[PDB]
């Protein structure tokens, strides 16, 4: 599955996206601090893009909030220059996530090292991890 | 014990402490690996009289955190004479007590 077991998810309603920051202490920390509100659910796990990185799994419906005010929220919680990853679950965010990157690129002095790319799988307990990246909102 | 610090204030003033070795574990309080580095620093600060040891939220104190050059969590800093001398970067207890023994 691309999709944990735990997560609260309606296919006809809701979409996903997965979110690698360099820990998902720090991208669950931000997300449910700042958009707790207009998020459907949200599980910590390991992605693999078609080694596996810390992320988290954000359902959203999109009448609510956007994947560009997602990735726009993204894009300010870490230094994506330097670990960091958007995996999509369709071609068409997958498209809309490179335009997005492509246009924050300036403000990161286009050195953002984000990787985009299709989710090819999705765990929580597949029982680096040793450090937390800097979380906070930049302005 | 581990004292808390506080603001760049208390940072700058323990610094300023002579031959004696200052360690400061820079931490988050939602970061997990920086969490659970805190009693195994406890417990170096115990068996390590000769040093001194502090923490810092990089949260609380972000100029202190930004001016040391902090982007990782733990990040265990090493001073002597009131100025670097090593540190650890990830939360490695065997490591960060060979920086200790190393350095006093």
């Amino acid at each position: 599955s691309l999709i944990s077991k735990t997560i609260k998810y309606d296919p006809a309603k809701d979409k996903l996206i997965t979110l690698a920051s360099g820990s998902f202490w720090g991208t669950e920390h931000m997300y449910r601090k700042y958009l707790n509100d207009r998020i459907v659910d949200s599980k910590v796990g390991y992605a693999n893009g078609e080694d596996f990185a810390e992320v988290l799994q954000v359902s959203y419906n999109p009448k609510v909030i956007t994947l560009r005010e997602l990735t726009d929220f993204f894009f300010r919680i870490h230094d994506p220059t330097t670990r960091s990853g958007l995996f999509a679950h369709s071609d068409a965010d997958l498209k809309e996530l490179a335009k997005i990157k492509e246009e924050w690129q300036p403000k990161w002095g286009n050195k953002i090292a984000t990787v985009i790319e299709p989710i090819k799988n999705f765990y929580d307990a597949e029982e680096q991890g040793y450090a937390c990246p800097t979380h906070y909102l930049r302005e | 014990m581990v004292t808390q610090l506080k603001s760049a204030s208390e940072y700058d003033s323990a610094l300023a402490s002579g031959d004696k070795l200052v360690v400061v574990d820079f931490f988050a309080t939602w970061c997990g690996p920086s969490k659970m580095i805190a009693p195994m620093i406890e417990k170096f600060a115990e068996q390590y009289s000769d040093a001194a040891f502090y923490k810092l939220d990089v949260d609380e104190v972000s100029d202190v955190a930004q001016k040391a050059e902090v982007s990782s969590m733990p990040t265990l800093i090493f001073y002597k004479g009131g100025k670097e001398v090593t540190r650890v970067v990830g939360a490695n207890p065997a490591a960060i007590k060979q920086a200790i023994a190393s350095n006093v």
